[PDB]
């Protein structure tokens, strides 16, 4: 998908 | 709301009946406001407090000009007990660097007492879910909204999507880093060793939630309340909700409604839209209590800044009180602090829309 789900993963674990 | 006044007159009778006689006079000065208090507050025993307060720097004018002064340099960011950690307040937790921390927020928790038992306002003012975290009140998600944005966002998206076409890969325990720690927090025993899974999402977003407000705050919080109750015990507040305790420690201001109405913005609305002519007719007709439960209801608190409505502060910056259109005329409103904004569903009639507030209002949080 345009490389997405990855970009939000690692958000999603950096801001947890 | 709802019987308001009866549970004030309940509480002041509460301290009048608890009083003692004599009395405790305090000597403070001016440059030294905070050091003197702490020493002269500490030295006396808690239910010294319940005493008549004489207070030397009319004989009760002076002790109004006590308990604001006071009240602006606790919370003044110099003693580091206390961090925005929003933008532009709450308890700061690298307030360890003090070694007596602790002694200090025993203090604070004291002197709020007082303010609440001797009736006096105090021109500071904490959270919301701070006041329900004194009330014993359950801490939701939207609590975690109003403290913390971009965790609130984060904890969102994995409860309604599935985290299994991601790659989230996730555990109950979560570190925290303060003044370079990194301290493990296991959420329950032995947390570290078990998978966040899409079965187990709700139990972790209420864990995680829960872990969010006491996170490196959880001895100065316990201090706080410790000092509190020795003054003023937890379980007089009983009868209130936090929109209540937050009025009854800070006062009420009347609303200027020209104000408000010119610095207020829209989003899929326009001031010629019929809900929003509506909406300036509801509060154009309701008490002040109603008006000022309603700025607490979406802004997360009644106290207006220095310069009125035009100066708002959300998160991110200037956040001017905002209202949206949202769903349809059979949802309920709703709001979110942190931006200031109201979600209005299109109502059909003014009838409808008063009622839908008012319920808001009133029983929601
Ligand atoms: C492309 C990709 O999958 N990136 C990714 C996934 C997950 C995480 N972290 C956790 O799951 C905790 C980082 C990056």
């Amino acid at each position: 998908p345009a490389s997405m789900r990855c970009h939000r993963a690692a958000h999603i674990c950096s801001v947890l | 709301h709802m019987g308001f006044r009866w549970k004030l007159a309940h509480f002041r009778y509460l301290c009048q009946s608890n009083a003692l006689p004599s009395h405790v006079k305090i000597n403070v000065s001016r440059q030294t406001l905070f050091e003197d208090s702490f020493q002269q507050i500490m030295a006396l025993k808690p239910y010294d407090l319940r005493r008549r307060l004489y207070v030397i720097f009319d004989y009760g004018g002076l002790a109004r000009e006590w308990f604001f002064l006071l009240s602006h340099e606790v919370l003044n960011p110099m003693y580091c007990l206390f961090e925005y950690a929003g933008k532009n307040l709450q308890i700061n937790p690298a307030s360890t660097i003090n070694p007596d921390h602790l002694s200090y927020f025993c203090f604070i928790g004291r002197f709020i007492a007082m303010a609440l038992f001797h009736g006096k306002f105090i021109d500071t003012g904490f959270s919301l879910p701070f006041y329900k975290r004194m009330l014993s009140k359950k801490l939701t998600i939207k609590d975690l909204e109003s403290i913390d944005t971009e965790f609130y966002n984060s904890l969102i998206w994995i409860r309604d999507n599935n985290i299994e076409e991601c790659g989230l890969e996730m555990y109950f325990s979560v570190d925290m880093e303060i003044l370079g720690k990194v301290t493990s927090h296991d959420l329950k025993l032995g947390g570290s060793n078990i998978l966040v899974t899409e079965e187990n999402k709700d139990e972790y977003i209420g864990l995680m939630t829960e872990w969010r407000f006491s996170r490196g705050v959880q001895e100065q919080t316990k201090a706080f309340l410790d000092g509190f109750n020795e003054v003023v015990p937890l379980q007089w507040l009983q009868y209130f909700d936090e929109k209540e305790l937050e009025v009854m420690l800070c006062g009420m201001q009347e609303v200027d409604l020209a104000d408000w109405q010119r610095n207020t913005v829209y989003r899929h609305y326009t001031r010629n839209s019929k809900q929003i002519i509506w909406f300036w007719q509801f509060v154009k007709e309701t008490d002040n209590e109603v008006r000022m439960r309603l700025l607490q209801f979406v802004t997360g608190t009644c106290r207006l800044p220095l310069g009125g409505f035009a100066e708002l502060m959300g998160s991110n910056g200037p956040q001017k009180f905002c209202i949206e259109k949202v769903g349809k005329d059979t949802w309920l409103p709703r709001s979110h602090t942190c931006f200031n904004r109201l979600d209005l569903p299109p109502y059909k009639s003014y009838e409808q829309l008063k009622e839908k507030l008012l319920f808001a209002i009133e029983e929601t949080e």
